Formats: C-alpha cells, structure tokens, sequence
C-alpha cells in the first residue's frame, strides 16, 4: 500500500519451522520453490539455540 | 573410528524419505574427516581443501 508501483504486487505465504530438516527442506521445495517466491525472512526456530 | 567408532560405522539415517535430525549425523562427522585428511596416494599426494 506505500509503494506507487502499479505492475508489482506483493504477497506473504507462512511458512513455519518445520522440526525437522527434512521436513524444512521438504516443504520449503514443495511450497516456496513451487510458489517462484523472491527473498524469504529469516527466524529463530523454537530451540533457543540451534 | 579411532574417534567416534559407534557415529563412522552405524548411518544415521535409515530410510530414503525419513531422515531423523540427528545433531550429529553419520555423514555429517565424515565431512569433518573428509575434510581433515592429508596423504600420499598411488597418483601423488592427496589432501583436503576448502573442506569440499
């Protein structure tokens, strides 16, 4: 809504901790390589150190 | 297995499709390994750079 842009749309998909790296690497190909997402955020997983 | 003998000869994962998140795989100490070793091979000498 603050950009003036009119041919860029953006768009959010949640993408939760999987507690698996299996399972994270497994979803995040199925679902945001799938989706032809650009740049993704990074956060802490639920161990507070990992 | 002169460090981890129990981690070097039992694989970590079991199944293709199931893999447990094990803190210390199997595969994931050898790249240490892989990447800690230095010697004399039939072609030369054989050493690890860039640990890959």
């Amino acid at each position: 809504k603050r950009h003036g842009s009119w041919k860029i749309q953006l768009n959010a998909t949640s993408v939760t901790h999987k507690p698996n790296a299996i399972q994270m690497a497994l979803s995040v190909c199925e679902d945001l390589i799938s989706s032809q997402v650009y740049a993704i955020l990074v956060s802490h997983p639920p161990t507070p150190n990992d | 297995t002169m460090i981890q003998p129990e981690l070097a000869l039992i694989p970590s994962t079991m199944n293709c499709m199931e893999v447990e998140t094990t803190n210390l795989t199997s595969g994931q100490y050898l790249s240490r390994f892989l990447a800690n070793t230095t010697f004399r091979g039939l072609s030369g000498s054989i050493r690890v750079k860039g640990s890959t």
